């Protein structure tokens, strides 16, 4: 059907803008990635000069 | 037996059985009679036309919400609701199943009572129990603490918790909510030329409101923006053509949510009515309430609202203190699926308002020790 | 029809496939940043202790 066509396809574009979401999260993800093993680093470093 | 874990909400109403993820039935709640005189014969028309049904023969009919603000204002409306939504939406008999209402905080006792005493007489349910929409989302989320924003179409609601203890003395119920945004869009719409009036073309600007409407992280920078470029101005076809261009409507409308003196309503926005509930509660749980702002229900739906939100009570709130705000996808459904939650628990099992209960106690059992 | 039938079946499976994605992505996020923030207190003690 011509509107159920115009639906399928304004639905698989949010799907992909979903997806460029999807991309935005993945670099959120590895930076605060970075950010949990510098805290790791940090905090032992931290505690070492607090001994 | 498994329970049925309605919610009647006030402007879809959505149901389902416990232990799901998603509402098994989700509808408008309006029941509109035709108003137009009717010549061919034998067509089989009915005398009401409710749930979804009236959103397809809505030409012709004069929907009307029964459900205003919260409260319940036409009983035998709501009861037809009721009774479409058991036996033919999810075509179980009520006779075999324990419910679970969802009531908004703060609301006359008459309407529970008569609540009960309808699903105990009419529809003769085994057990039924009331609880407040808003511990509810906060199930949903998982947690156990934080200040939950719940929301809805017809009222909006702010019950703060911690560690499961509920503060009744600050709870701020605010009466804004989706239902008078959709009124001011209407009113804001004929300043272009576009008048709608017919109680069916309110749905067609609720329509125009979720599809296009969004809130303006900064207020006069976006109506600067829209007064001199015409980057904002989204189209959209009605449903005969004669499509609408929409410009700075787009972000006024949602607006009316942080400053409700355009509705002409005096009280402040949904950004400080939060933070004046939370500084009512003790000096140290605030910072957990502040860490945990939750929100729920449809009208925090809006794109771009957990930063605008953020932004305000940010600026608000003092500056050492993290401000951090949960905005689930399922944001919409989040009330019915801590419902299932809640109704699917072991230890919750023998809270239910037993039905020789009821008969040894009378209606007004719902605010007793089953509360 | 068929060319809809296709374009409806495909369009909803890329829908729901997006949807997966930036949930379970959303889901990560939070993981991430419970991490960051987890990990600020810590350095607010220790922070406190070496003073
Ligand atoms: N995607 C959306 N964007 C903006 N507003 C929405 C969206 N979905 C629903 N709404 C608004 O929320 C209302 C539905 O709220 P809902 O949570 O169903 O109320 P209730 O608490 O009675 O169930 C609708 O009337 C509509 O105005
Ligand atoms: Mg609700």
């Amino acid at each position: 059907l011509k509107d159920a066509q115009e639906k399928l396809e304004l639905a698989e574009k949010k799907a992909t803008d979903a997806e460029a979401d999807v991309a935005s999260l993945n670099r959120r993800i590895q930076l605060v990635e970075e950010e949990l093993d510098r805290a790791q680093e940090r905090l032992a470093t931290a505690l070492q000069k607090l001994e | 037996t498994t329970a049925l874990v309605c919610d009647n909400g006030s402007g879809l109403v959505k149901a389902g059985f416990a232990g799901d993820d998603a509402p098994r039935a989700v509808f408008p709640s309006i029941v509109g009679r035709p108003r137009h005189q009717g010549v061919m014969v034998g067509m089989g028309q009915k005398d009401s036309y409710v749930g979804d049904e009236a959103q397809s023969k809505r030409g012709i009919l004069t929907l009307k919400y029964p459900i205003e603000h919260g409260i319940i204002t036409n009983w035998d409306d709501m009861e037809k609701i009721w009774h479409h939504t058991f036996y033919n939406e999810l075509r179980v008999a009520p006779e075999e199943h324990p419910t679970l209402l969802t009531e908004a905080p703060l609301n006359p006792k008459a309407n529970r009572e008569k609540m009960t005493q309808i699903m105990f007489e009419t529809f003769n349910v085994p057990a039924m129990y009331v609880a407040i929409q808003a511990v509810l989302s906060l199930y949903a989320s998982g947690r156990t603490t934080g200040i939950v924003l719940d929301s809805g179409d017809g009222v909006t609601h702010n019950v703060p918790i911690y560690e499961g203890y509920a503060l009744p003395h600050a709870i701020m119920r605010l009466d804004l909510a989706g239902r008078d945004l959709t009124d001011y869009l209407m009113k804001i719409l004929t300043e272009r030329g576009y008048s709608f009036v017919t109680t069916a073309e309110r749905e067609i600007v609720r329509d125009i409101k979720e599809k296009l409407c969004y809130v303006a992280l900064d207020f006069e920078n976006e109506m600067a923006t829209a007064a001199s470029s015409s980057s904002l101005e989204k189209s959209y076809e009605l449903p005969d053509g004669q499509v609408i261009t929409i410009g700075n409507e787009r972000f006024r409308c949602p607006e009316t949510l942080f400053q409700p003196s355009f509705i002409g309503m005096e009280s402040a926005g949904i950004h400080e009515t939060t933070y004046n509930s939370i500084m009512k509660c003790d000096i140290d749980i605030r910072k957990d309430l502040y860490a945990n702002n939750v929100l729920s229900g449809g009208t925090t739906m809006y794109p771009g609202i957990a930063d605008r939100m953020q932004k305000e009570i940010t600026a608000l709130a003092p500056s050492t203190m993290k401000i951090k705000i949960i905005a689930p996808p399922e944001r919409k459904y989040s009330v019915w699926i801590g419902g299932s939650i809640l109704a699917s628990l072991s230890t919750f099992q023998q809270m239910w308002i037993s039905k020789q209960e009821y008969d040894e106690a009378g209606p007004s059992i719902v605010h007793r020790k089953c509360f």
